[PDB]
RNA sequence: AGCUAGUUGGUGGGGUAAUGGCCCACCAAGGCGACGACGGGUAGCCGGUCUGAGAGGAUGGCCGGCCACAGGGGCACUGAGACACGGGCCCCACUCCUACGGGAGGCAGCAGUUAGGAAUCUUCCGCAAUGGGCGCAAGCCUGACGGAGCGACGCCGCUUGGAGGAAGAAGCCCUUCGGGGUGUAAACUCCUGAACCCGGGACGAAACCCCCGACGAGGGGACUGACGGUACCGGGGUAAUAGCGCCGGCCAACUCCGUGCCAGCAGCCGCGGUAAUACGGAGGGCGCGAGCGUUACCCGGAUUCACUGGGCGUAAAGGGCGUGUAGGCGGCCUGGGGCGUCCCAUGUGAAAGACCACGGCUCAACCGUGGGGGAGCGUGGGAUACGCUCAGGCUAGACG
């Protein structure tokens, strides 16, 4: 069994994107899908999809990166350079609005997950609310 | 606001008054996760309503006798002393685990 | 520590381990020696030191160290002890006030006048 | 020395004798009228009851007992008085005790 | 007290040229003319790769001498400046140049704040008529700094007031000489000041 | 006895009061029931006293036999001038 | 590591302003504990202080708030109040007293005294102000206080001067013996004029009271200041204290003589055993300046206790393995509840401090008015993603 999904997905994810992988399905689940309908819109791949395999529901992530480079090592730039489950169960982790931070000088999010669903900080400060800090990408 | 407590019925074999668990939570003051404490109150029960492993609750009061300062407000739900059970066994094991240990 | 180690059990504290128990911490002991031996150096560097035994006003007593080049230090003058040690002579914690009580620092000072208590000179 | 104002331990003392004395009187003769009532006597326990409530407010009229004091010390006692003539009672001067 | 000894000296040894010597630093006389090497027997030898640091505190000395300050002030100055909004590093040098004497100077009722101050502590300046003279006296914007009556009688001042003509007053500042009058227009900034110093490095030497 | 009296906080030569209202049985410039005006001796401002009466009224709606240094001071502000 | 007899609770009662095992009687057989009881150790807690990027550490002097204490112990009377610093009773150590029976004593109040100590002052001034007590009042009482003295103990301002002035004095170090250095440094030229002297010289203080008129409101008028004739205002008024540390690396500033594992330096690794920029003085040099340097202690650096922010194959560091209590952690779906969690309103968060703006003593230190912020908690209200929770379902985990 799993001990938190969540991070394991943003794992799977962190374990593929880093060896270039085409996609990366997720065993699916209400939250999550959630999670990715952010990180996905907010650019950081070009979206996901609901796959069955073995008739059990995922989510296929479809991971996407930079472009190939010079000299030695052409390994496309990641598009997802970080990312960290911040509260993880075992030490829950909840902050107010004026607790949100600011996920790399502004170039990254933070993905907390309020009363009014799930958002990035930009919009957490927007509907003005705070709630359990989730991942962190940037 | 005098104060008033959810609680439970952890034990009744003295005269009128009764022992009650308390649990509660809040986040670690320095180290963030949500620590679950728990205190046994003394509540005044006279008609001697209230019984072992009763959720109930308890309402800050003109004292009874020290170590005796509550009152049961109410009777949140009855039957389930499976919170007993633990509160019970917690003490179990104790006066075992002192020169040998407690038990299972 | 699975934080739970933590909230269980938590980071120990520290100890600071005072390196001068001349006492209340205070920062000079009067005092009275006994022996004015003298002692070689470890190993590293070698000459002949000129400590003091001395007892002091709080039931402890040391190796007091007396720097400068000579001394009037008697084995009976009232002197005062003041931290300090020597990595060449172990078992000396603590140094002299020369100037203060029965010391007046080396008659044949100019420089770091500070130290070494001697007043200051009438040149021209 | 001589801290003149001193006094009061002089006065404190007269003052006490004052007070002592003014409180004995209700119990020694408080107990008078418990002692008579559980026995069953009617009037002289109704009776000397009065003279206790009064001689207590009375008290309590200075800065011997005063405050609730007197309540407590007054109904502390008709409030033993009354219970107690569930013997056959039958309040006579009444008086004291309503009904 | 200050300093109070050979000033050009610290000319050659903080090694730029150094104004605290009124007029004179004006021609083959500023000693640093034939003779920029800094004091010391070897001084005239080679200068070893100065410390990453030796640069960070020399730096910082210059823009102090300068102005002759007390380092205790010097520093405690620039705590108020960091305190207070604004590049640091501008602030510093703004407040750094509203000190009533230097003020003065600024003006040209002197030659020099070692020949100021002085001429500062004899009542001999005022703020706004009902004068002063405590050199670290901050002016702020806009204020009347007119000279003390009984001193309009007096050669120096009568003189520097005098070849006060010819020269121009930084654009923060405006007096004249037909009244012996002045006035704080506005708080400098870095450009408004030439200063020979770079205040970043100073800004630094107050981290270690 | 709720006096409304005057509690130092000057300075060595520059006695600075405020117009307080204390109880007396606590220090002059120990705690305080609540404030409400401020006299300066050496009068260096157009303001060396205000006061608000809006309070001192009903301050003095009860107990509060002000100093006489205190109804002085309330004088000029007249917290009585009731014409 | 297990503690408990007034010990836990009941009934009845005493006691107090008041609840109460606060105390007493009788009855039940309970109370507390690893969420750490009980014991031992150190300790007044707070505001705030220092320090830190902060989270945190360490602290609690002066000032403000609460507490306990008044030679060590116990009891209580008088009173609105105390178990009463300068009130009382007893008891013990102690000083003084004494006709030897028997007594008087409390500075942890201002100041002083002695003692222990590295160390912490004036046996002054004043009732003017502020406050406190009694008083109709006048008015006394006030070592609370407002001041002065004492101490470089801290903090802030300040003088020891200013401009010119030698291709550059003498005396004093270095040497390739040409010469380089201390230096615009001084001497000297005028200029200002600290201290010191002459005159005047307060704010702080307008109320109590007198008069007024209704001892109401409004108006007049008595008088009093310790500091102090000080601060300050005008006049004249003499160029008129500099010291301390450090100069091998961190670390800033190098030379010479002396010097021989000795004399000594030392925070560290280390320097000396004839050329030592490291030991001693000088020449100079750097740093700061009525200060400089040391000594001890707290924070920092020390991400070296690691929440932020550490680790465990060989550097210290995985428990000889298991089963498993408590405890921590939990899959996919829907609904209720809304305790955690977020949100708004309000209440509270004293004052001083610290942040901020303007202001006041010529500046600043110090000071006042104003503004802002402030986790936390209390009452109401709102949200329901997440955690819990309560009820229904599924089958990817588990088991069969
Ligand atoms: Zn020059």
């Amino acid at each position: 069994m799993l001990t938190d999904p969540i991070a394991d997905m943003l794992t799977r994810i962190r374990n593929a994107t880093r060896v270039y992988k085409e996609s990366t399905d997720v065993p699916a689940s209400r939250f999550k899908e959630e999670i990715l309908r952010i990180l996905a819109r907010e650019g950081f791949i070009k979206g996901y999809e609901r796959v069955d395999v073995d008739g059990k529901p995922y989510l296929r992530v479809y991971l996407k990166y930079g472009p190939r480079r010079q000299g030695p090592d052409p390994r496309p730039e990641q598009v997802i350079h970080h990312i960290r489950r911040i509260s993880k169960p075992g030490r829950r982790v909840y902050v107010g609005v004026k607790e949100i931070p600011r996920v790399r000088r502004g170039l990254g999010i933070a993905i907390l997950s309020t009363s009014k669903g799930v958002l990035t900080d930009r919009e957490a400060r927007k509907l003005g609310v705070g709630g359990e800090l989730i991942c962190e990408v940037w | 606001p005098k104060k008033v407590l959810t609680g439970v019925v952890v034990s009744d074999k003295m005269q009128k008054t009764v022992t009650v668990l308390v649990e509660r939570q809040f986040p670690h003051p320095l180290y963030g996760k949500v620590i679950k404490r728990s205190k046994k109150y003394l509540a005044h029960d006279p008609e001697e309503k209230y019984k072992l492993g009763d959720v109930v609750e308890i309402i800050e009061s003109r004292p009874i006798s020290k170590r005796k300062r509550f009152r049961v407000l109410r009777l949140v739900e009855s039957g389930r002393m499976d919170l007993v059970e633990k509160y019970l066994i917690r003490r179990q094991n104790y006066q075992s685990l002192s020169k040998r240990g407690g038990k299972a | 520590p699975t934080i739970n180690q933590l909230v269980r059990k938590g980071r120990e504290k520290v100890r600071k381990k005072s390196k001068v128990p001349a006492l209340k911490g205070a920062p000079f002991r009067r005092g009275v020696c006994t022996v004015v031996r003298t002692v070689t150096p470890k190993k590293p560097n070698s000459a002949l030191r000129k400590v003091a035994k001395v007892r002091l006003t709080s039931g402890y007593e040391v190796t007091a160290y007396i720097p400068g080049e000579g001394h009037n230090l008697q084995e009976h003058s009232v002197v005062l002890i003041r931290g300090g040690r020597v990595k060449d002579l172990p078992g000396v914690r603590y140094h002299i006030v020369r100037g203060v009580y029965d010391a007046a620092g080396v008659k044949d000072r100019k420089k770091s006048r500070s130290k070494y208590g001697t007043k200051k000179p009438k040149e021209a | 020395r001589n801290l003149s104002a001193l006094k009061r331990h002089r006065q404190s003392l007269k003052r006490r004798l004052r007070n002592k004395a003014k409180k004995s009187a209700i119990k020694t003769l408080s107990k008078k009228a418990i002692q008579l009532a559980q026995e069953g006597k009617a009037e002289e326990a109704l009776k000397i009851m009065r003279k206790a409530e009064s001689l207590i407010d009375k008290a309590a009229k200075g800065s011997t007992l005063h405050k609730n004091a007197a309540a407590r010390r007054k109904s502390r006692l008709m409030r033993k008085v009354r219970q107690l003539l569930e013997a056959a009672g039958a309040p006579l001067i009444g008086g004291g005790l309503s009904a | 007290g200050r300093y109070i000894g050979p000033v050009c000296r610290l000319c050659r040894r903080e090694g730029v040229k150094l104004y605290l010597k009124g007029e004179r630093c004006y021609s083959p006389k500023c000693a640093m003319e034939r003779r920029p090497y800094p004091p010391g027997q070897h001084g005239q030898k080679r200068a070893r790769r100065p410390s990453d640091y030796a640069v960070r505190l020399r730096e910082k000395q210059k823009l102090r001498r300068i102005y002759g300050i007390s380092e205790r002030q010097f520093r405690n100055l620039f705590e108020e400046a960091s305190k207070k909004k604004g590049v640091t590093g501008s602030v510093f040098l703004g407040l750094l140049e509203s000190r009533l004497d230097n003020v003065v100077y600024r003006l040209g009722f002197a030659v020099s704040r070692r020949q100021a101050r002085q001429l500062v502590r004899h009542g001999h300046i005022t703020v706004n008529g009902r004068r002063v003279d405590l050199p670290s006296y901050r002016v702020r914007p806009g204020d009347e700094i007119a000279v003390a009556e009984k001193s309009r009688n007096l050669e120096l001042i009568r003189q520097n007031l005098e070849a006060m003509k010819g020269r121009k007053v930084g654009p923060w500042l405006s007096l004249d000489v037909e009244g012996m009058k002045g006035k704080f227009l506005r708080l400098p900034d870095r450009e408004d000041l030439a200063l020979p110093v770079n205040e970043q490095l100073v800004i630094e030497f107050y981290s270690r | 006895m709720v006096k409304i009296r005057l509690a130092r906080f000057g300075s060595k030569h520059n006695p600075h009061y405020r117009i307080v209202v204390t109880d007396a049985r606590r220090k002059r410039d120990g705690k305080y029931i609540e404030k409400i005006g401020y006299y300066d001796p050496r009068k260096t401002t157009p303001d060396w006293l205000k006061v608000d009466v809006e309070r001192a009224r009903y301050w003095l709606s009860v107990g509060a036999q002000p100093t006489d240094t205190a109804r002085r001071l309330l004088r000029q502000a007249g917290v009585f001038r009731q014409e």
